[PDB]
């Protein structure tokens, strides 16, 4: 009962999961910052 | 009779490349080459050198191996990569020569008759010189003893030419100690040469003690010799000599004296000019 | 497709750097060459051991200078000896003109690739590299079909602009068109150092030796009256001391002259030679009756 | 059996190089190399070295020192790499070996692999294995089967070289 709850969350179940909903619910990357550094990119080894 | 063998750096780091060849796999004793180089007025000059298969045997320390064919085929392709050297002796690795030398040395003899044997200790790393320069020699012992083969010793030193010096003086770059000296390093120049000094005069202690308990044969000669650098002493205690010691004690103090002070000015007022500095820059700031 | 990573490493033994300067500078007017024997241990370093020389010929550092059967009885022999290694590339010297492959030495080197997809070539400059520098580039051809992908075709690694950037006097000959450098560095171990380090070591006698007073007292004498004019000048210019900016005094006087650079340096010779010389005199007093 | 990406060194075998030392006349040092019930026997002691020479360097990873289950197989193993010269029995058991090897009853079966240190086996030109002794402590040991398993180094063979490009008579 309670102690299978103990356990699922002592694993690291809940914490991935709701570090997850966090993540993706509040998830907010400025793409724009990328773009202008992959046409910046001469095509070097910066690719990477 | 050649006055110095003068042992470039590129054989002592063949030799080594050559002991590891072997050692690696085939754990054996001294590994015996030939050596290279062009003679001089009496200065034998090593200038290169190649390994030479050599086997032998603890038992009867005479069933041992040298090729001959490989030694005469070997010299004949250096000969073609370089025609200043001449086959001028033979090295090996093992730090107290064998029973088998001297046979050995006379194969030697049959491609270069003045042929000297450098033995590099390749395995140590101490005070240093690790090459040993000797010859043969078959005289009647003078002073009425009997005769023998015997290896004699030439004076050994290390030394460079141009092109190997460029490469050994990049080749440490990471423990060359500066050729200034300073006074730290010339110190410990003293240190080591104390502790030199002591280690050649134990070597001879034992040997002394040696011919003293009988162990080994009196030699009659070079016997002696030990016995003329124990004459030349110097005898300090002299009167003449102790005032003459402390004039020139005292003429090299009153200069370290004068050298102390000139410091000592140059130091407080360089802790003027900084106590202005940082108090002139301390109004300043206001 | 297999990239030479920059982190790949041309390891040059103790042995073959002083065995490769000096049959540079053995035949220095002229070019010499010969071929190294290494193992490609793997494909981010290609080891070489020790190197044999080639016999000088008319024709050159060419692929017609490499006498086959010079090479192949060679190589039988020193495997007697114990050293079993295989032809990891060739090298030749470039009396002066730098570290870069001509024409006819990239034919060469396509030849030796053509037997080991790396074998490596050096070069290595008896004139140039004459003080601790040691001008000895080490280049493989980049084969001109990769003209579509990347030149230098490495991947992931960050050491290809460190030991080196690319060198002016070679990028002109056709670098990373043609040729491009591998990173060279020496396997120095100890038990080789230590044998090296006695070509220039002194020995027990030395330190000891009292130098010569006559000679001495002269020196004495004559760095003492040196500086002495020294600090007149230490004199008038602090007494001058003026004060009309001074630091833009102290810095429109700056011709390595009297205040200090003159100054005390004269005193750490002054002393360091006179401590060194009197500790050996008591030295001996002591260790010699 | 083998292991992923490995293949036996048979054909990597050179005749011309390998020798044994107290192979008995009778049962030779190429029965031991055919996967067949021809094996190897030691005349005049229990000792034996089986020296194999490879075409070009190659690597190690198991060896397959099969024996007889009479107890005339191999107990003890010495290796060495690259030997510059032929081995002695005296000096054999002096010298230290790369791999000093301890069979065990479970290797010597048909289906045992024995696995080497694949570190130090690198660049093997000629391995010399050194039988000190046979399981059931017989006058004469026996080698049912033994064969190398690794992968070639590639090697440059100078002796072909020859030109690829160019033109002869060219000079810098
Ligand atoms: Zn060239």
């Amino acid at each position: 009962d309670q102690t299978l709850k103990m356990i699922k969350i002592l694993s690291g179940e809940m914490a991935i999961e709701l570090h997850l909903q966090f993540l993706i619910r509040n998830n907010n990357t400025d793409l724009m910052i990328l773009k202008n550094t992959k046409d910046a990119v001469r095509n070097s080894v910066c690719h990477t | 009779a050649v006055q110095k063998v003068v042992v470039h750096p590129l054989v002592l780091l063949s030799v080594v490349d050559h002991f590891n060849r072997i050692g690696k796999v085939g754990n054996q004793k001294r590994v015996v080459g030939v050596l290279l180089g062009s003679w001089q007025k009496k200065v034998l000059d090593v200038s290169n050198s190649f390994a030479v298969p050599f086997d032998e045997d603890d038992k009867d320390d005479s069933v041992w191996f040298l090729d001959h064919d490989y030694l005469e085929n070997m010299y004949g392709m250096f000969k073609k990569v370089n025609a200043r050297e001449r086959i001028v002796g033979w090295y090996h690795t093992g730090p107290k020569l064998h029973k088998n030398d001297i046979a050995i040395n006379e194969l030697m003899k049959r491609y270069c008759p003045n042929s000297v044997l450098v033995i590099i200790d390749v395995k140590p790393k101490d005070l240093g010189l690790p090459t040993e320069a000797y010859i043969s020699v078959e005289e009647v012992h003078d002073d009425g003893t009997p005769t023998s083969k015997t290896f004699e010793h030439v004076t050994s030193e290390i030394g460079a030419e141009e092109a190997e010096e460029v490469g050994v003086e990049h080749l440490l770059r990471d423990i060359k100690d500066t050729t200034v000296g300073t006074l730290s390093q010339r110190i410990t120049n003293q240190v080591h040469g104390l502790k030199g000094l002591n280690s050649k005069l134990l070597d001879i202690r034992s040997y002394l003690e040696k011919v003293a308990t009988g162990k080994l044969p009196i030699n009659h000669q070079i016997i002696y010799q030990l016995q003329d650098v124990f004459n030349l002493l110097p005898d300090v205690s002299l009167q003449e000599f102790v005032k003459a010691f402390y004039l020139k004690t005292n003429d090299q103090m009153v200069v370290v004296y004068l050298a102390s002070l000139i410091r000592s000015v140059v130091a407080l007022h360089n802790l003027i000019n900084n106590k202005i500095a940082n108090r002139d820059a301390e109004k300043k700031e206001g | 497709a297999p990239a030479v990573d920059t982190a790949e490493q041309v390891y040059i033994s103790s042995l073959a750097l002083l065995k490769m300067l000096k049959h540079g500078r053995a035949g220095v007017p002229m070019e010499v060459m010969g071929l190294m024997l290494g193992e490609f241990v793997d494909d981010y370093t290609v080891r070489v051991i020790d190197v044999f020389a080639m016999p000088q010929s008319g024709t050159g550092v060419s692929v017609e200078a490499v006498d086959p059967v010079f090479q192949a009885k060679m190589l039988d022999m020193l495997k007697q000896t114990g050293r079993p290694e295989m032809v990891v590339g060739w090298y030749h010297s470039h009396p002066g003109f730098g570290c870069w492959l001509s024409g006819v030495d990239i034919n060469t080197q396509q030849s030796f690739e053509a037997l080991s997809e790396r074998a490596v070539a050096v070069v290595v400059d008896p004139i140039q590299s004459v003080k601790g520098k040691v001008v000895i580039d080490a280049f493989r051809l980049i084969n001109a079909n990769m003209m579509v992908l990347g030149h230098e075709p490495r991947q992931t690694t960050s050491n290809l602009g460190h030991l080196n950037k690319p060198s002016i006097q070679a990028l002109i000959h056709g670098l990373n068109r043609h040729y491009y450098s591998i990173t060279i560095n020496y396997r120095k171990n100890e038990l080789e150092q230590k044998m090296l380090l006695n070509l220039h070591k002194k020995s027990w006698m030395e330190g000891l030796t009292l130098q010569d007073y006559s000679e001495h007292c002269k020196h004495n004498e004559s760095v003492v009256k040196e500086m002495l004019e020294l600090a007149k000048n230490y004199n008038k210019a602090v007494e001058e001391e003026d004060k009309m900016t001074p630091e833009q005094l102290a810095i429109k006087n700056v011709g390595k002259q009297d205040p200090k650079r003159h100054l005390e340096e004269h005193v750490d010779v002054l002393m360091t030679s006179n401590i060194v010389q009197c500790l050996a005199a008591m030295l001996d007093t002591v260790v010699f009756k | 059996d083998i292991p992923k990406g490995y293949m036996d060194l048979m054909p990597f075998i050179n005749k011309a190089g390998c020798e044994c030392l107290n192979e008995s006349d009778e049962h030779g040092f190429d029965n031991c190399l055919r996967k067949d019930t021809t094996f190897l026997e030691s005349d005049c002691d229990e000792q034996l070295l089986i020296t194999v020479a490879f075409n070009q360097p190659v690597k190690l990873y198991s060896m397959k020192f099969q024996g007889p289950d009479n107890g005339q197989g191999p107990k003890y193993v010495k290796i060495f790499i690259n030997l510059p010269r032929s081995m002695d029995f005296e000096e054999a058991e002096r010298s230290e070996p790369t791999q000093a090897l301890e069979l065990t009853e479970d290797d010597i079966k048909e289906d045992g692999i024995v696995p080497l240190r694949y570190v130090k086996f690198q660049n093997v030109n000629s391995v010399t294995i050194f039988v000190q002794s046979n399981q059931g402590e017989e006058e004469t040991t026996r080698i049912s089967y033994f064969t190398f398993i690794g992968t070639p180094v590639q090697a440059t063979n100078m002796n072909d070289f020859k030109r690829v490009v160019g033109k002869k008579g060219e000079s810098h």
